[PDB]
């Protein structure tokens, strides 16, 4: 039985705001190279049968719209990490860069950097907790349906990590 | 105030020797000002506001300090002198007690790690009263100072036994084997680990009256003496202090170096990444590599690409691709001479060792400033002003040398680095970049050419000298500073005596005898080795022999002026020495 | 090595790509037993090829391993670890004097190594740094040392030639001083009553300093460390204590090895291990705040 925590009692602050800028941009640009390597050409044309797609242009020109509920996964996910209480320290590069503020897409793969012990452990504690979030919503179209029961609803521990693979590995891209 | 210590006080001068630790204080008034403060607080307690103590303090520090980073020094007969079979003995005198280990070792025992924690060594701490091998399991008892501990090895039956000042130490039961079997391998030789202030002497029995404790135990046994029939003394080693640079090994369990050659779109690249990064034993200390080859700068200093000015420059540049997802400010780029042997867990570049010969006039005037170092080197972090890291290229740190002025600019992402270094004529400056590990790939080594400068294989290798396609030769290899390597004690040490002869005369030194040693030079690495040591190295001795094979095949059947020309490079006094 | 007609077919460019073989690709033994087998064979010789490779490889001295002669070369330095740091009550200016009895200029074939100055300690220990403890290696060859040997001065094993009055090496009825300068760093030395025009500035002064002399076969000379211990033959300069002020009180100033190991019998020989730093050498007063 899991229990998801509290996010309305949180607010989000601009410093994070500013985070999620750029962040959101840095996930367009991935999910983008995704839809460039199974098919998808830019074209304005709505043309989804064909592969052609006009989301294959920078986020910022992109439309408000479709800016938004695509961030909100990422509000979601600052939520569960504020709520844990957790404490965030600005660096003075981070600042600077934050002073400072038609292209080929890059991206940065960020498997090269290393977490350590402690935002490991945090990092897996945050995706159990993303996990439990999934498990309740697999139980509420449980509920829905009236029957039957899902193979991985048993806990994120017991769990393996083959099936745990792609909420560690957006849980570490976002921590680092 | 200002005031400094000094055994005769002098006001003028701000002289006292009071400026001493309080267990230095002068007994007089420490114990003065000791009685007045007995009498304030014991006025204080009987006042009537009886203060209880603090916690009382019962931690014990168990002597961490040691020098350097060194917390033993390995001591072990040569390798030449293993043994096969036989059955030996030898003592070890503990003039000092505590954490030593004394025992057989075989010859490819490592000389940075513990004596016994591998299956290189049989070893027993007595400190711990434990026997050491692959582990530790309590044996014997513990020793004082004084104490003498005998060793003895039956390689027949594959047994050793150790006493302890003449009584045989026997195991948790009452066999008295300290070992029970093991395989001879490659043979034994006799090794003692000494710890941190410890002091021990070992007897290798060349007079048998020498030996105390042989003839209570030993000699009836049938045991010999390690030096039994020796006509000289054995060549004993130790473990080398000052780190040295050698190849990366390929079984290295953390670092590995793979050469990509160079196609005709990219550069030839040697790269390094840390095997066990994300997983245990990880070591985040700075590891310090180096290019085997160095650049030699000229011997007297001048007061699309144009392949005329190829052809006539003397510019050579190497650069550096640090790994997107490594972090700069934990890796250093440029250049590092021979002497360079500061291993620091932590390096700054403050703290390089610098020294400025200034010589001038008589008038006082300054000829010149010359500035000294063994490191040449910057900082990725410091020269990375956007910040974050690139997927298209990562920062690229590139380094170019002027062996005709000596001048050592940096250049980063196409803008030249305000750092820079002017070298003297001569110096050897060897490619270096120090890094500590942060990802499993952490930097490549680059060796293209950019515009107008001619590239590093043409003043690394003569026969290249004028070839401006960038070359990785099988020579060029990446090299880590690292602590596993031994050292020859020389058998003979120069005689002097130290005596005051005298309050005016003041104390002497007088040295008359000569004594020399025969110096092997290894031109690459700008090093020098005694010919004696290569007892050790195989393949340097190999190749010396084949050299010297050499030498007489080019003077035989007498070709007098090839052997006139072999006169300088041997001559009288090195032949009448060999 | 099997057929003799091989040897007139081999020409001058094979000879030294052979070389150049050696040169791109390393330390090779069967390289050289190739070359080998070029010179003599079937018991004859071949002049051009020996000459060749003479005349092609010997000359650069650049790939086989040279070898030479060294003397011997040791130190000694007195008690004293001078140093300087903040909070520390050391005097920043410090003198002593050197008196040479008599120098043989070649009891060998090789120069004698008569070189004076000073040393400093890696951290606070009291092993000298950066310098191997046995071989031809003194005072001014590695670059924790500052030596000066009447003509040059010697710093990391390069030397430059120092303008004095009457210059010459180090002889007999010589009198060298030094002054070293912990407050601004500086190393001056003088000889027989005369300054040296040489400098020393701008070093490292984390560790721990102290005189000390690299000699060869052939040297006698004697420490003037001032007061008890001796009588400095000139003035000291304005300001700058004798070195034997340095002297801890319960401490007696001698003169020792700068190795730990000597010269002694194998069985007597007495091994030591890594010694404790010597930060307690240096003496900062740490009151806690209250």
């Amino acid at each position: 039985n899991p229990q998801p925590v509290d996010t309305s009692n949180i607010t989000i602050p601009e410093k994070l705001e500013y985070f999620i800028n750029k962040y959101a941009e840095h996930s367009h640009d991935k999910w983008s190279m995704d839809k460039l390597a199974n098919g998808w050409i830019y074209g304005e044309i709505y043309s989804d049968s064909s592969k052609v797609q006009p989301l294959m242009k920078p986020y910022k020109l992109l439309s408000e719209k479709e800016k938004e509920i695509y961030r909100w996964p990422i509000k979601e996910s600052l939520k569960t990490m504020l709520a844990w209480g957790w404490r965030i320290e600005r660096t003075r590069e981070g600042d600077s860069m934050a002073l400072y503020n038609g292209y080929s897409p890059r991206a940065i793969d960020m498997s090269n950097v290393t977490l350590s012990r402690d935002l490991h452990a945090m990092a897996e504690m945050m995706a159990e907790n993303y996990h439990n979030i999934w498990a309740k919503k697999k139980k509420m179209e449980l509920e829905s349906k009236g029957g039957g029961n899902h193979p991985l609803l048993v806990p994120y521990d017991t769990l393996t990590a083959k099936e745990k693979a792609k909420d560690r590995e957006k849980a570490q891209d976002i921590l680092k | 105030q200002g005031w400094t210590y000094g055994i005769q006080q002098d006001v003028k001068n701000r002289r006292n020797p009071r400026l001493v630790p309080y267990t230095l204080l002068d007994d007089r008034t420490k114990k003065s000002n000791k009685d007045s403060l007995r009498e304030a607080v014991r006025t204080l307690l009987g006042y009537g506001y009886n203060l209880e103590a603090p916690d009382q303090d019962h931690a014990a520090r168990a002597e961490v300090c040691s020098g350097t980073g060194e917390r033993f020094r390995i001591f072990r007969a040569e390798k030449t002198y293993a043994v096969k079979a036989g059955r030996w003995y030898f003592e070890f005198e503990t003039v000092t007690a505590g954490d030593m280990r004394v025992g057989w070792s075989r010859p490819g025992c490592q000389p940075d790690q513990e004596l016994g924690s591998d299956e290189r060594a049989f070893a027993f701490d007595g400190f711990k009263a434990q026997r050491w091998h692959q582990g530790n399991e309590h044996y014997g008892r513990s020793w004082q100072a004084g104490d003498v501990v005998g060793c003895m090895v039956d390689m027949n039956e594959h047994t050793m036994m150790f006493t302890l000042n003449g009584e045989i130490l026997l195991d948790d039961s009452g066999s008295e084997l300290a070992f029970k079997d093991f395989d001879v391998g490659d043979g034994f030789i006799p090794v003692c680990s000494l710890g941190v202030a410890q002091v021990g002497r070992m007897n290798f029995g060349k007079d048998v009256s020498t030996l105390k404790y042989f003839t209570i135990c030993g000699l009836q046994e049938g045991y010999e003496p390690f030096a039994v029939n020796t006509n000289r003394d054995i060549t004993m080693w130790l473990s080398k202090r000052l780190p040295q640079f050698l190849q990366v090994p390929s079984n290295h369990e953390h670092i590995e170096v793979t050469r990509i050659d160079g196609t005709i779109d990219s550069s030839p690249c040697l790269k390094v990444t840390q095997k066990s990064f994300g997983s245990q034993n990880s070591n985040t200390d700075i590891m310090f590599y180096r290019l085997s080859m160095p650049i030699e700068c000229a011997e007297v200093f001048s007061k699309r690409d144009d392949y005329d000015f190829l052809m006539q420059t003397s510019t050579y540049y190497y650069s550096v691709r640090i790994f997107p997802g490594q972090e700069p400010a934990n890796v250093w780029v440029g250049w590092i001479t021979s002497d360079f042997h500061q291993y620091d867990t932590g390096f700054d570049l403050d703290r390089v060792r610098t020294v400025t010969v200034t010589l001038g006039d008589e008038k006082g005037k300054v000829h010149e400033s010359i500035k000294r170092s063994n490191c040449y080197m910057v900082c990725a972090g410091e020269s990375m002003s956007p910040g974050q890291g690139r997927n298209n290229n990562g920062l690229e740190i590139g380094c170019v040398v002027d062996a005709a002025s000596g001048l050592l600019t940096f250049i980063a992402n196409g803008k030249e680095l305000s750092t820079y270094y002017q070298v003297e004529p001569s110096t050897k400056l060897f490619p270096a970049v120090f890094a500590q590990a942060t990802s499993p790939n952490v930097f490549q080594f680059e060796l293209g050419r950019i515009k107008n400068v001619m590239p590093l294989s043409a003043g690394l290798f003569k026969s290249e000298h004028k070839n401006p396609v960038p070359q990785c030769p099988p020579r060029l290899h990446v090299q880590f500073l690292s602590h596993v390597l031994w050292s020859r004690m020389p058998n003979q040490f120069l005689k002097v005596d130290v005596s005051r002869i005298s309050e005016r005369q003041g104390w002497l030194v007088q040295c008359l005898d000569p004594l020399q040693f025969m110096s092997l030079h290894i031109p690459e690495e700008n090093r020098s080795v005694d010919i004696l040591e290569l007892t050790e190295q195989e393949e340097l001795l190999k190749f010396h022999y084949h050299t010297l094979r050499l030498y007489s095949a080019v003077c035989a059947l007498g070709n007098h002026r090839v052997a006139h020309a072999l006169c300088s490079h041997v001559d009288e006094p090195q032949l009448l020495y060999a | 090595v099997e057929s003799p007609e091989a040897l007139n077919i081999i020409k001058e460019g094979h000879i030294k790509s052979i070389i150049s073989l050696l040169d791109k690709h390393g330390r090779n033994h069967k390289v050289l037993d190739v070359l080998c087998s070029l010179c003599v064979c079937h018991g004859v010789a071949v002049r051009s090829n020996q000459h060749l490779i003479c005349d092609n490889l010997l000359p650069g001295r650049d790939l086989l391993l040279q070898t030479r002669l060294v003397n011997h070369v040791s130190s000694m330095r007195p008690n004293i670890f001078l140093g300087v740091s903040e909070g520390s009550a050391q005097y920043k200016k410090w003198y002593y004097e050197l008196m040479v009895d008599h120098t043989e200029p070649f009891v060998t074939a090789e120069a004698t190594h008569l070189r004076v100055g000073w040393a400093s300690t890696e951290g606070y220990s009291p092993y000298p740094g950066g310098g191997e403890e046995w071989g031809g290696n003194g005072v001014g060859d590695d670059l924790f040392s500052y030596g000066f040997d009447g003509l040059h001065l010697w710093s990391g094993c390069i030397a430059r030639t120092v303008s004095s009055p009457n210059q010459h090496l180090l002889r007999t009825d010589d009198v060298i001083s030094c002054c070293l300068d912990l407050s601004a760093p500086s190393i001056s030395f003088r000889i027989n009553g005369q300054p040296v025009q040489g400098m020393f500035e701008n070093f490292n002064i984390d560790g721990l300093f102290f005189p000390v002399v690299s000699f060869s076969a052939g040297i006698k000379v004697r420490f003037l460390l001032g007061g008890r211990h001796g009588e400095f033959k000139f003035l000291p300069p304005p300001g700058y204590a004798p070195c034997y002020e340095a002297v801890l009180p319960k401490e007696k100033l001698k003169v020792e090895h700068s190795r730990e190991y000597k010269q002694e019998r194998t069985y007597t020989r007495d091994l030591l291990g890594p010694t404790v730093s010597l930060t307690q050498a240096a003496f900062t007063p740490i009151p806690v705040d209250t």
